[PDB]
């Protein structure tokens, strides 16, 4: 089987990842530019880190030099029209204008996980592989690249996440090829949930999922829709109902 | 333990029929027609070409028999290759095919093949260890091709080859091997000795054709094939017996030795031009595709001039002992005349480019990278473009003007991430933004 | 019997990779490439690299195949960087005394110890195709194309787009098999899908086909090329020439365009009751 999860996340002002010339990464997509934050990012970030250090694991997940790595990371892709910004500077002497770049931009992540490959690669442990999901999960949900981060303090948390459980892979960036465009009534966050319940919502009516949202800030589904099988507004309990899933495990 | 080019199987070549084969060099001549020569690699499908024009400039010279076009390669040629099959020799104790005597200098045979990481090499790309991984006898031939015309320098105490800095490569295509062969057969009056007949020497000045065409900086041996059941590195073909190591010794170029060589493009000033593409973008330089334009005033204007045909292009950036990219292109000539300004500026382009990213987006700064957002649209315009590089060399129906076009969507498309905003200001700060467009700079 | 099996190819990045490829520039064809498809059928199926040469590369390699390209992507770049505070693996081992010993002998004394390592960055440059929609049709024997079909319904390994940062952005079996006799109506047979009510469409689709050799002889034309992309093995490649002829859709004649079928933007839901509604009048007196 084949666990998908889907996060959406708001980011302050900042640079995580820049290219050669110090602009932060971009795509194209919907016919616009769109921020990107790369792969081997998110990787790497998630990876080699303190909270992540919780049959040698930390390598079935994520291979290195035939050890066919469990674990997928897509490239995170914005909701909206990309908005580069140029920061003016000088330098004092206590005794020349410089130009730097910075973006902010809400992302859509995506990330799977084959539970078949994470169980051989154990040697049939299934207590483990459980293990490993659930702590990948948290280090996922409380993560961030180390760019910029002494000048651009980013440290915002995942406003939602969904959890699906389908037959076969398939990701939900066709829910944004409009870009979002803010109204006075809603915000950026809302909007871009509201589109991501407009995608399951179709799709069902042309499997199961957990959503979860911080104490039920955001839910999916602008109505009184069943489109989600379960909303969980602790992290904790997802990561124990997910657990319980997979086959009945205690997290 | 013995192998020999005329009769052992070494050259991939496809049948126009459609099956893919590997044949050998006798073979190989005796069709020459139905077949092209099938490399993924530009480098091999250009030094191969390069040993089969050098071998039908021997059998001319000594048979007297030109190739008719249309029509099968000359017969007598391959009873002469017969006479001579002492001297196509890859093994055993005697004379050997572009090798010499044994050495000290001992090394894997890795250094003939650039691609695959050797010695301080980073093996990330192409996972290999030195003394464990080797190549087979038609991998070992292609390796010992590449010396005349990919050498470059070793770092401290090591030379280039014979000309210098490999400098770009331009040639005549055809769909079948005879009619390659009979677009580009101009000889000479002087020869030489080629490098696969007796002992090589350095001589007087002047070098001629079939000595400057297989000029070896190098001195290598080849030891012997292991018994083993592995697989060759460089083609994957599941295989036996491999080599594993040889010995390498390097041979300086004397001074003087006048040397024109028939496809390489040289400067103003007698320098080899090279390629000059790069993995960054710095304060010289954006990096926008394979640079195509480069080699094209000084080929249209001093060796080959205006002819229809089609132009192969086959460029190889280096820098020092490190290698960069290889690429190829082919351009279709109709051979309508040139103007001398169009040509200029359209061989200094990259300038250009170069100044279009760096404009700020507003005021004036020193030390200011510039735009960076056009340099990520760069590329695509530039793939565009060169379609119908044909038609932009000649000016026949397509014009700088022309090709400044394909930028405007882009431009637009990002003149609404620059400037976000509903208002007056925004859409008259958009409408300047637009308008931004490469100018030709000539000298 | 269907005959032929389809496959369709989206997401908002995807890369197949070239020939031209052998430094740190990897650069993307424009098209998806017969090696790529044929390794996603043999990871959709679940053949490891070392099986797939063994009697199931030669099987797949009969299939005629050909491309429609629905709406082509805008060539991206992407500044790849590789062990920045670790350190490098590198290819250097000390020469043996004698030349006996290589390769598997002297394989059997490595340790740990005696591989080597250097501190640098490794830099690179990649590309992709953004926004990008392909249409595959796989045509020969029947049994083969219900094997491949009933694979593709539930992958035993995940699938990728030639990249595994690059997953799709439709399901690839989104359109079941059929019967037809030639690539082109197999091609024409499928519906060009809008995403929004307003949006450029092209007038015209290319398509890239394998070249049928027809009689037996009759040499390839003057306008195919040369693809190093008939794969033969997965470890360590090799791959072989194809030839390839290049063909064109006109739409509205040829492919129909199908609906939107669906919403994008979301907005929120409705205030503003009625006064003049007999439903809100009939709950009001209720309520007095
Ligand atoms: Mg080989």
């Amino acid at each position: 089987m084949l666990i998908e999860i889907h996060m959406i996340q708001n980011h302050s002002p900042a640079n995580l990842n820049r290219d050669d010339l110090g602009a932060p990464k971009t795509c194209y997509f919907g016919g616009v530019l769109r921020s990107r934050i790369s792969s081997q990012c998110i990787k790497r970030s998630i990876r080699t880190s303190n909270d992540f250090k919780a049959l040698a694991p930390d390598i079935a997940l994520c291979g290195r030099m035939t050890v066919e790595a469990a674990l997928q990371v897509a490239h995170a892709i914005s909701t909206h029209i990309a908005r580069p910004e140029i920061d003016y500077f000088v330098a004092a002497d206590d005794v020349h204008i410089g130009e730097s770049m910075f973006a902010s931009a809400c992302f859509y992540k995506y990330f799977s996980i084959d539970w078949e490959q994470l169980v051989k690669n154990l040697k049939g442990d299934t207590n483990l592989a459980a293990h490993t999901v659930g702590a990948f999960l948290l280090a996922a949900a409380k993560t961030n690249p180390s760019g910029k981060q002494n000048s651009f303090a980013a440290h915002n948390y995942p406003d939602g996440i969904l959890v699906e459980f389908k037959n076969s892979p398939i990701s939900y960036a066709n829910a944004f090829v409009r870009p979002v465009s803010v109204v006075k009534e809603s915000d950026l966050v809302e909007q871009s949930i509201g589109q991501l319940s407009n995608y399951v919502n179709d799709i069902r009516l042309g499997v199961i999922g957990f959503w979860f949202s911080p104490n039920n800030r955001y839910p999916l589904g602008y109505k009184h829709s069943k489109l989600a099988s379960r909303n969980i507004g602790n992290l904790n309990e997802l990561v124990g109902a997910v657990l319980d899933y997979i086959g009945g495990f205690k997290w | 333990v013995m192998y020999n080019l005329l009769c052992d199987n070494w050259v991939n070549v496809v049948y126009l029929s459609g099956k893919p084969d590997r044949i050998s060099l006798v073979q190989t001549l005796k069709d020459a027609h139905c077949l092209q020569l099938a490399y993924s690699n530009p480098m091999d499908r250009f030094t191969v070409f390069r040993f089969l024009l050098a071998l039908g400039y021997w059998c001319f010279a000594n048979t007297n028999v030109e190739p008719e076009p249309d029509k099968p390669l000359p017969v007598s040629w391959i009873p002469w290759l017969e006479e001579n099959k002492e001297y196509f020799e890859l093994f055993g104790d005697g004379k050997r095919f572009f090798q010499a005597d044994p050495s000290s200098r001992i090394r894997a045979i890795t250094d003939l093949i650039h691609e695959i990481p050797t010695a301080h090499n980073l093996c990330h790309f192409k996972h290999v260890t030195d003394y464990i991984d080797g190549l087979c006898e038609a991998c070992c031939i292609k390796g010992l091709l590449r010396l005349p015309v990919f050498t470059t320098v070793g770092g401290r105490g090591i030379g280039a080859g014979i000309n210098n800095t490999p400098p770009f490569y331009l040639l005549w295509h055809a769909n079948d091997l005879a009619g390659m062969l009979a677009q580009n057969w101009q000889p000479w009056d002087n020869m030489g000795i080629p490098a696969w007949l007796g002992s090589f020497q350095k001589e007087s000045r002047e070098v001629g054709l079939l000595a400057g065409m297989t000029w070896l900086p190098r001195k290598v041996y080849l030891h012997d094939p292991v018994p083993g059941q592995a697989a060759c590195c460089s083609c994957g073909l599941p295989s036996e017996a491999l080599v594993y190591s040889c010995s390498i010794e390097v041979e300086p170029v004397p001074k003087g030795l006048e040397w024109k060589d028939p496809h390489g493009v040289y400067t103003d000033q007698g320098k080899s031009l090279q390629s000059k593409i790069k993995l960054m973008s710095n304060d010289r330089y954006t990096f926008a595709d394979r640079d195509w334009y480069s080699p094209l005033f000084s080929y249209l204007h001093a060796e080959g001039n205006s002819r229809q045909g089609k132009l192969w292009l086959v460029g190889f950036a280096s820098d020092k002992a490190k290698s960069i990219d290889i690429w190829d292109k082919i351009i279709e000539l109709e051979g309508t005349d040139t103007n001398d300004e169009l040509l200029a500026q359209l061989a200094n382009r990259a300038t250009a480019l170069n100044a279009m990213r760096k404009k700020p987006l507003r005021g004036d700064f020193k030390k200011s990278v510039g735009t960076p957002q056009i340099a990520d649209i760069i590329p695509h315009a530039e793939n565009r473009i060169a379609i119908n590089a044909g038609k932009m060399t000649e000016n026949r129906g397509y014009s700088w003007q022309d090709a400044d076009t394909e930028y405007g969507e882009l431009l637009t498309k990002v003149a609404y991430s620059l400037e976000p905003a509903q208002t007056v200001d925004a859409r008259l700060k958009r409408g300047n933004f637009i308008s931004r467009k490469p100018w030709p700079i000539i000298p | 019997p269907p005959n032929t099996l389809f496959l369709r190819l989206e997401g908002a990045l995807q890369s197949w990779g070239s020939n031209e490829a052998k430094f740190a520039l990897r650069r993307t064809a424009d098209a998806p490439t017969k090696s790529g498809v044929l390794g996603l059928l043999c990871a959709a199926m679940g053949i490891g690299r070392a099986e797939a040469a063994d009697s199931w590369l030669p099987k797949l390699a009969n299939l005629r195949m050909g491309v429609r390209i629905d709406r082509p992507g805008i060539r991206w770049w992407d500044f790849h960087t590789v062990g920045a505070g670790q350190r490098m693996r590198m290819a250097e081992l000390k020469a043996p005394k004698k030349p006996s010993m290589v390769g598997a002998a002297l394989a059997e004394t490595l340790t740990p110890s005696k591989v080597k390592t250097r501190a640098e960055t490794l830099l690179s440059r990649r590309e992709y195709l953004a926004d990008a929609s392909f249409l595959v049709a796989l045509q020969g024997e029947p049994e083969l194309v219900a094997k491949l079909s009933a694979a593709l319904a539930k992958p035993v390994w995940a699938i990728y787009l030639g990249r595994k940062s690059c997953p799709p952005s439709r399901p690839v079996c989104e359109h079941p098999p059929g019967f037809y006799n030639t690539l082109e109506e197999a091609l024409s047979a499928v519906p060009l899908q809008k995403r929004w009510h307003n949006e450029p469409l092209p007038q015209i689709l290319p398509c890239v086909m394998d070249w049928i050799p027809g009689y037996d002889g009759e040499h390839a034309p003057d306008d195919a090329e040369i693809h190093y992309d008939l794969p033969v093995s997965f470890q360590p490649p090799r791959h072989l020439p194809r030839f390839v002829i290049r063909r064109e859709l006109v739409v509205g004649e040829d492919v129909q365009v199908s609906r939107e079928t669906g919403t994008s933007v979301w907005r929120p839901k409705g205030t503003r009751a009625d006064y003049n509604n007999s439903e809100y009048k009939k709950v009001r007196a209720e309520r007095l």
